[PDB]
C-alpha cells in the first residue's frame, strides 16, 4: 500500500515539473488541465466562504480536492487502487477534519464558538432543546464525510470485482456469444463509465462539504 | 514679465500621467528577451527527461502515454498478483 500511494505521489508530481516543456506562458496540454481545476476551485470558494481570510483557509481544501480526486481516478486502473481495498484513511482524516474545525471555531471565537449550535434568534422556551438538536449533528458528521468516498469507491471496486468473478460462463461454453450473454461486460462498462462521473462530482461535493465546515468554524451563523 | 514657455518647460512635464508610469514598464519588458524561439531546449533524456521529450511533450501530449504507462502497470501487476494471489 505504501507503494501504491507514492504512486500517485509521482503522477500528480509530473503533472506540472514534467509537463511544461519551457514553461511557457501559452501553457502545456497538461498545465491546462490543472489551471483549469484551480479556476473552479478558485471560483467556488470564493462563492461558498467568501469573505474575509477565505484565502489564507483555501490551501488545505485545495490540498483535499486533489487528493480525493486523483485517488478516485486511480481507481480506474483494473487492479483498481482503491486504497488497497482498506479505506479507513478517509474515516480518519474526516475526523481530522471535524478536530481540525472545532479547534478552528474554539479559538477564533472561544465561548462564542458554542453559539455555533444556536441560531441568532430562537424562541425561549424551546432553545433548550434545538441546542442539543444542533449539536450531535455536528458532532456526528465527523463520519459521514468518510461513509461517503469510502461507499462510493469501495463499492465500484467490489462491484467490478463480483461482475468480473461471476462472469465464468459467457463464451467458453455458452452458445450465447452476444449481449445477451454478454451483459456482464456491459454492465462493467456502464458501470465504469458511472464510477468515474461519480468520482469526480463526489470530490467536487467533499470539497464544498468541507468548505462548508470550514465556513462553519472560522465565522459564526 | 515673460511669456509661458510650453516646449521651453518640458523637463518635469511628462506625457500625461499614465503613460509615463508605463513606460518604465513597457520599455524594459521588451528589451531582454529572446528574438524568435531561441534556446529551445528540446533535448532532455533523464527517464523523467526522456519521458518529457519522447512521449509526454506538449505538442500532442494525447492518451498514448497513459495508454502505455496503464500497459506497463498492468503487466507489473500480473507479476505480482502471480507472486501474491
Amino acid at each position: 500500500f505504501s507503494l501504491y500511494t507514492i504512486i500517485v505521489l509521482l503522477v500528480i508530481t509530473s503533472l506540472y515539473t514534467l509537463t511544461n516543456n519551457n514553461n511557457k506562458i501559452i501553457g502545456s496540454r497538461w498545465l491546462i488541465s490543472q489551471e483549469a481545476i484551480y479556476d473552479t476551485i478558485m471560483n467556488m470558494t470564493k462563492g461558498q466562504i467568501g469573505g474575509k481570510n477565505w484565502g489564507l483557509y483555501f490551501p488545505m481544501i485545495f490540498t483535499l480536492f486533489m487528493f480525493i480526486f486523483i485517488a478516485n481516478l486511480i481507481s480506474m486502473i483494473p487492479y483498481s487502487f482503491a486504497l488497497s481495498a482498506h479505506l479507513v484513511f478517509i474515516i480518519s482524516l474526516s475526523i481530522v477534519i471535524w478536530l481540525g474545525n472545532t479547534i478552528l471555531g474554539l479559538y477564533k471565537h472561544g465561548w462564542v464558538f458554542f453559539s455555533l449550535f444556536v441560531p441568532a434568534g430562537t424562541p425561549l422556551p424551546l432553545v433548550p432543546l434545538l441546542v442539543i438538536i444542533e449539536t450531535l449533528s455536528y458532532f456526528a458528521r465527523a463520519i459521514s464525510l468518510g461513509l461517503r468516498l469510502g461507499s462510493n469507491i469501495l463499492a465500484g471496486h467490489l462491484l467490478m470485482v463480483i461482475l468480473a468473478g461471476l462472469t465464468f460462463n459467457f463464451m467458453l461454453i455458452n452458445l450465447f456469444t452476444l449481449v445477451f450473454g454478454f451483459v456482464p461486460l456491459a454492465m462493467i462498462l456502464a458501470i465504469m463509465m458511472l464510477e468515474f462521473a461519480i468520482g469526480i462530482i463526489q470530490g467536487y461535493v467533499w470539497a464544498i462539504l468541507t468548505a462548508s465546515y470550514l465556513k462553519d468554524a472560522v465565522y459564526l451563523h | 514679465v515673460s511669456t509661458l514657455i510650453p516646449p521651453k518647460v518640458v523637463s518635469s512635464k511628462n506625457i500625461g500621467s499614465a503613460p509615463n508610469a508605463k513606460r518604465i514598464a513597457n520599455v524594459v519588458h521588451f528589451y531582454k528577451s529572446l528574438p524568435q524561439g531561441p534556446a529551445p531546449a528540446i533535448k532532455a533524456n533523464t527517464r523523467l527527461a526522456r519521458y518529457k521529450a519522447k512521449y509526454f511533450d506538449g505538442d500532442n501530449a494525447s492518451g498514448k502515454p497513459l495508454w502505455h504507462f496503464a500497459l506497463g502497470i498492468i503487466a507489473f501487476g500480473y507479476s505480482m498478483e502471480y507472486y501474491f494471489h
